[PDB]
C-alpha cells in the first residue's frame, strides 16, 4: 500500500544482499559485523557491511529499485566471475504482483525471518568462493519502461527530487536475458507482501 | 565416550515422573520489608537537585565525632606505652616531643588520574589541555591534616593499609627525628549498630553486567539460558530449584554510548529485556536496579529506572498493586530479604576508586586488592570515599545517605572483572563482601543463601 | 502512562548533557591539580571558581551550567511519561 | 506422544525454517521438561533423512551448564550429572529468536505471589 | 617585549603560557585569591595561592 511496504522492503533488500555478499565471500569477513540495527530494525543478527562507500552504494541501489517497483517484478544478483565476465551464480527474488496497492509488523518480520533462514540455510551448502577478483553485480525485469532517455531536454533541475529522478533514469543500461541448476527457495507469504524466491548455480 | 554413548545413557533412562504440570512446585516466599515501611535514604528529588563543600563538612564533623568516641574508648587517660604514658594532641602541631601521642585528623594522599582515563576526557572535551603536564611538572607520602597543618606519617604500619584522601583517622605514634610522625596504631570511626541476625528459607540470585546490546548475539543466549535454569527446565531439581526466591540483577542491563546513540536500537534492547522480563516473571520475583551505562542518572544514587522504557505487555506489573513480583528499586539499596539486610551497589564507587593510581600502597587490579577496598569502604563507614566523581550536587542536606549509619549483613558491588567473597570482622560484628561479576563476560550467577550466607556461582557457557 | 518514544529522546539528551558536563568537570579538576596538588573534595571547589576567559574549557563549562539549571519542566516526575 | 511432537518438529525445521528448542515443544504440548527431552531424543533417533545439526548441552556438577561445540573431547565426563539437546538447528550459526510467550499452563514452578488485577 | 615579538590576541600572562609555552594555567579572581589566603583552615587553599603566584613568577623566566 506504499504506507509501511517500502520500509519492510528496504529492510529485507538490505539484509538479501548483505547475505548475498557476506556468505559468497564477495568482500573480506571482517569488514562484517551481525548487528540488529542498520538505521532499521532488521529480523535477525544479519551479518552487515561496515564500509562506508559500499553502504551507501546498497542504500542507493535499493532506493532505486524501489522506485522503480511499480513495473519491476523480478530482481536478481548476479555472482560474476572477474577472470572472465561470466555469472556463476544468480540469486532472483520475484515480484509477481507483489500484492501492491490495489498490518502486525511483528508477523512481517517472522516471515523475512523464514524465508533469510532458507536463503542462509541454502548459501550455507555451496563450496567456499575464494577472494581475490571474486564480484557482483544487480540486474532486473521490468514490464514496460524505458531508461537511459529522460536527459534528452537537458532537463534543468530544480530540488533534490528532480536530481535523484535523473540519476536514477541514468543509472541503468541495457541488457539481454548450458547445465543451469535452479533451486527454489521460501518465500514471503505475508498479505501486502507476496515474495517469492529462486536461486541458479553452475 | 562420544556424544551419542552419552545421550543414550543421559535420555533413555528418563523419570518423567513428578512433572505433573497441573500442581506446580510453589516457589519459596521471600519478601522485601523495606517496600513499604518509610524514607527509603537514596531516594531523592531529581526536579530539585558548589554544593560539595557543605557535604565536606558535614562528613568531617560526623567522622571525626565518630573517630574520637572510638579513641577516647579504645586510648582512655591511663593508657601507658610500654615506657612512658600516651598523651592526648588537639592539634597537629601539639604533637612535638619524645613522647607518644594521638590526635584525630584527615588523611592526603597523591591520587592522580590514569593515563587511558586522561586520554579520554581529552579526547571528549574539544580544547582539554595536556592533562599529563600537570603531573609531570611537580610525591610519595601520606600525610595527617587536622585543620592546624599535616605530618608525615612515616613508619611500618602506615605503609601495610590501603588508604583514600580525605579519610580521617586515629594516629597514635611519636615524632622521632624531625616533623615526620611515626604510627603504631590507627583508629577507625566507632562500630555502627546492627540488626540481630535472623534464626523454611530460600536463596536469592545475583546478576549483574546483561549489557543487551544490538551488536553481540551471544549475550542473548546466556540470558536465555539463565531464564530457562530458574525456571525449572534445565536442572530439573525442582527441590533445588524452587529454593531460588527472588532474582536481582544488580545493573548494567544494556550496553550502549549515548555520545552516539538514537530511541531506535535503545528500544530493541530495551523490547528484548522486556522480553526475557515477561517471559520470567510468572515463575520468580525480579529486583531492577540501574548500572553505570543504562538510561539513568550517571552520578551514584541512580533513581530507578521508569515505568516506561519497557514493553507494553508488563502494564499489569506497573498497575502499583503488584510489587512483590517486580521492583524497580534506588541503585544503592538495602533490601531488607526475611531479616537478612542486605546492602547492594552496582559498583559504581570501587570502579572511580580503581580509575585513580596512588603512588602507595607499595609496602594490582587483583581480586584482593578490590576486596581489600570494599573492606575499606566498610570499616571508614563510607560507601563513596571519592565524592567528586561518584557523587553529585546535592545528595542531601544535613543529613548524607552515603555515610553509613547501620552496618549490613552482605555487601554487594557489582560489575566487577573477578568474583570474590569475603567475611570481615569490625568490631565483633561480621559483614560478608560479595563481588557479583559481569554477565556479558563470565556470565556467573551467584547463589546467595539467607539461611547460613554461603554463596554459590553457577556458570553458563 | 505510556510512552517510550519522546520520554526516551530526552532521557538520551539530558544523560548526554550531564556526561558532557562531568567530562568538563573532570577536566578542570585535572588542570586544577597543578596548583592544589590534591585529589579529593576542595580540589573540585577550588577549580569551580575558575574565571579564566582564555580557555575554551570556561565557556563551554557556563553554557553546560546554564543549560543544567534550565529546562526544569522536562526534568520533572512528568517527562512526558506521566510518572 | 511421538506424533504430534515428530510433525511439529518437522514443521518448525524444514517448511518454517527456524531452529526449534524443547522448550517450544513444551508450550505446543503442554509437557514437562523431560518428557520434553525424552521427545527431542527419540526424534533424534530414527533420523534416516538427517538434515539439522544437534545443541547438546551437559550440566556438570558444581552447577556448571555448557553447550557441546567440539562433540569429541568432553571435559569431565565423570562430573555430567545430565546431558540432553536443546535445540534442532537447520543452519550453522545457531542465533535463535526469542518472542512472548503465554505461560498460563505450562510452568512448573510459580512464584509465591499471585498477578494482581 | 611578547607583543613586540610574538603576534597573538590576548597578551596575558595565561594566553602567554598557553601559546609560547603550551601550559594551561587557571585563573583566580582578585577576590578569590583573598578568600584564599584568608583562610584559617583549608591548607590547600593556602598552598593553591603560593603554588599559583610561584608559577606567575617562574612563567616569566
Ligand atoms: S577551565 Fe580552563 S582553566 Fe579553568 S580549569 Fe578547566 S582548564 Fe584549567
Amino acid at each position: 500500500m506504499n504506507r509501511w511496504v517500502e520500509k519492510w522492503l528496504r529492510v529485507y533488500l538490505k539484509c538479501y544482499i548483505n547475505l548475498i555478499l557476506f556468505y559468497r565471500n564477495v568482500y573480506p569477513p571482517q569488514s562484517f559485523d551481525y548487528t540488529t540495527y542498520q538505521s532499521f530494525n532488521l529480523p535477525q543478527f544479519v551479518p552487515i557491511n561496515r564500509h562506508p562507500a559500499l553502504i551507501d552504494y546498497i542504500e542507493e541501489l535499493i532506493l532505486d529499485v524501489l522506485s522503480k517497483l511499480t513495473h519491476v517484478y523480478r530482481f536478481s544478483i548476479c555472482i560474476i566471475n572477474k577472470k572472465n565476465d561470466l555469472c556463476i551464480e544468480k540469486y532472483v527474488l520475484d515480484f509477481s504482483e507483489l500484492q501492491h496497492v490495489d498490518i502486525t509488523e511483528t508477523e512481517v518480520f517472522d516471515e523475512f525471518r523464514s524465508s533469510l533462514n532458507s536463503l542462509i540455510m541454502h548459501l550455507e551448502k555451496l563450496p567456499k568462493v575464494n577472494d581475490d577478483t571474486i564480484t557482483f553485480e544487480a540486474v532486473i525485469n521490468a514490464i514496460e519502461l524505458e531508461l537511459g532517455h529522460k536527459l534528452d531536454r537537458n532537463r534543468r533541475v530544480d530540488s533534490l527530487e528532480e536530481k535523484a529522478e535523473i540519476e536514477r533514469d541514468s543509472n541503468w543500461v541495457k541488457c539481454q536475458e548450458p547445465k543451469i541448476k535452479l533451486t527454489s527457495l521460501v518465500g514471503s507469504d505475508v498479505g501486502p507482501l507476496i515474495i517469492h524466491q529462486f536461486s541458479e548455480k553452475l | 565416550l562420544h556424544m551419542d554413548a552419552l545421550l543414550t545413557k543421559f535420555n533413555e533412562d528418563r523419570s518423567l515422573q513428578d512433572e505433573n504440570l497441573s500442581q506446580p512446585r510453589t516457589r519459596v516466599r521471600i519478601v522485601d520489608d523495606n517496600l513499604y515501611n518509610k524514607s527509603n535514604p537514596f531516594q531523592l528529588c531529581y526536579k530539585k537537585r558548589s554544593q560539595y563543600y557543605h557535604i565536606y563538612q558535614y562528613r568531617l564533623k560526623t567522622f571525626r565525632e565518630r573517630v574520637l568516641k572510638e579513641c577516647d574508648k579504645r586510648w582512655d587517660a591511663g593508657f601507658t606505652l610500654n615506657g612512658q604514658l600516651v598523651l592526648k594532641k588537639d592539634k597537629v602541631l601539639d604533637i612535638q616531643g619524645n613522647q607518644p601521642c594521638w590526635c584525630v585528623g584527615s588523611i592526603y594522599c597523591e591520587m592522580k588520574y590514569k593515563p587511558n582515563v586522561l586520554d579520554e576526557v581529552i579526547n571528549d572535551t574539544y580544547g582539554a589541555p595536556d592533562l599529563t603536564k600537570s603531573y609531570t611538572d611537580k610525591s610519595d607520602e601520606i600525610m595527617l591534616e587536622d585543620e592546624s597543618g599535616r605530618v608525615l606519617l612515616v613508619g611500618d604500619f602506615i605503609r601495610s593499609t590501603p588508604f583514600i584522601t580525605g579519610v580521617v583517622v586515629g594516629i597514635l605514634g611519636m615524632e622521632a627525628e624531625a616533623g615526620t610522625f611515626q604510627v603504631l596504631d590507627i583508629c577507625y570511626p566507632t562500630p555502627l549498630p546492627q540488626n540481630p541476625f535472623p534464626a523454611t528459607r530460600g536463596k536469592i540470585a545475583l546478576v549483574s553486567g546483561l549489557n543487551l546490546n544490538n551488536t553481540s548475539p551471544d549475550r542473548l543466549l546466556r540470558l536465555e539460558i539463565l531464564r530457562e535454569f530458574l525456571m525449572g527446565r534445565i536442572n530439573n531439581k525442582i527441590d533445588d530449584i524452587s529454593l531460588i526466591g527472588r532474582l536481582l540483577i544488580c545493573g548494567n542491563s544494556v550496553d550502549f554510548d549515548i555520545k552516539s546513540v538514537n530511541k531506535d536500537e535503545l528500544m530493541i534492547s530495551l523490547t528484548e529485556f522486556s522480553k526475557f522480563l515477561h517471559n520470567i516473571l510468572p515463575s520468580i520475583s525480579v529486583d531492577i536496579m540501574p548500572g553505570t551505562n543504562d538510561p539513568s542518572d550517571k552520578s551514584l544514587p541512580q533513581q530507578p529506572f521508569h515505568k516506561s522504557l519497557f514493553d507494553k505487555s508488563l502494564e499489569s506489573y506497573f498497575n502499583g498493586s503488584n510489587k512483590e513480583i517486580l521492583n524497580l528499586v534506588t541503585n544503592p539499596y538495602e533490601f531488607s530479604y526475611n531479616g537478612v539486610d542486605v546492602l547492594a551497589v552496582s559498583g559504581k564507587n570501587i570502579n572511580d576508586i580503581c580509575k585513580y593510581v596512588i603512588p602507595s600502597n607499595d609496602n594490582k587490579d587483583d581480586i584482593e586488592h578490590r576486596l581489600d577496598l570494599m573492606e575499606c569502604t566498610m570499616k571508614w563507614q563510607n560507601i563513596a570515599p571519592t565524592a567528586p566523581d561518584t557523587l553529585w550536587c546535592y545528595p542531601y542536606t544535613d543529613k548524607d545517605p552515603f555515610v553509613l549509619d547501620k552496618w549490613p549483613h552482605v555487601y554487594i558491588v557489582a560489575n566487577q572483572p573477578y568474583f570474590g567473597t569475603r567475611v570481615v570482622e569490625i568490631g565483633g560484628k561480621n559483614i560478608k563482601i560479595i563481588s557479583v561479576p559481569e554477565f556479558s563476560s563470565t556470565g556467573m550467577i551467584i547463589l546467595l543463601d539467607l539461611e547460613t550466607l554461603e554463596a554459590e556461582t553457577v556458570k553458563i557457557d | 502512562e505510556k510512552r517510550s518514544t519522546t520520554t526516551l529522546s530526552f532521557l538520551i539528551k539530558k544523560l548526554k548533557r550531564q556526561k558532557e558536563y562531568q567530562t568538563l568537570k573532570t577536566v578542570c579538576r585535572t588542570c586544577s591539580y597543578r596548583y592544589t596538588s590534591d585529589a579529593g573534595i576542595e580540589n573540585d571547589h577550588i577549580a569551580s571558581k575558575c574565571n579564566s576567559y582564555d580557555c575554551p574549557v570556561f565557556y563551554s563549562r557556563v553554557k553546560a551550567e546554564r543549560y543544567l539549571r534550565d529546562n526544569q519542566s522536562v526534568q520533572r516526575e512528568e517527562a512526558l511519561i506521566s510518572l | 506422544m511421538d506424533q504430534k511432537a515428530s510433525y511439529f518438529i518437522n514443521e518448525k525445521l524444514f517448511t518454517e525454517v527456524k531452529p526449534v528448542l524443547f522448550t517450544d515443544l513444551i508450550h505446543h504440548l503442554k509437557i514437562g521438561p523431560s518428557m520434553a527431552k525424552k521427545l527431542m531424543f527419540d526424534y533424534y533417533k530414527q533420523t534416516t533423512n538427517a538434515k539439522y545439526n544437534c545443541v547438546v548441552i551437559c550440566c556438570y556438577k558444581d552447577q556448571t551448564i555448557k553447550i557441546i561445540h567440539d562433540l569429541s573431547n568432553i571435559p569431565q565426563q565423570d562430573s555430567i550429572i545430565d546431558c540432553f539437546i536443546y535445540a534442532f538447528n537447520p543452519m550453522d550459526s545457531f542465533i535463535p529468536y526469542y518472542d512472548i510467550i503465554d505461560q498460563k499452563d505450562c510452568l512448573t514452578i510459580k512464584n509465591s505471589y499471585e498477578l494482581k488485577v | 617585549a611578547l607583543r613586540s615579538d610574538v603576534n597573538l590576541t590576548q597578551y596575558t600572562i595565561e594566553s602567554a603560557a598557553f601559546n609560547i609555552l603550551h601550559k594551561r594555567l587557571p585563573h583566580f579572581s582578585f577576590e578569590s585569591l583573598t578568600n584564599m589566603w584568608n583562610a584559617k583552615k583549608s591548607t590547600t587553599e593556602l598552598k593553591t595561592v603560593l603554588n599559583y603566584w610561584l608559577s606567575r613568577a617562574q612563567i616569566n623566566i
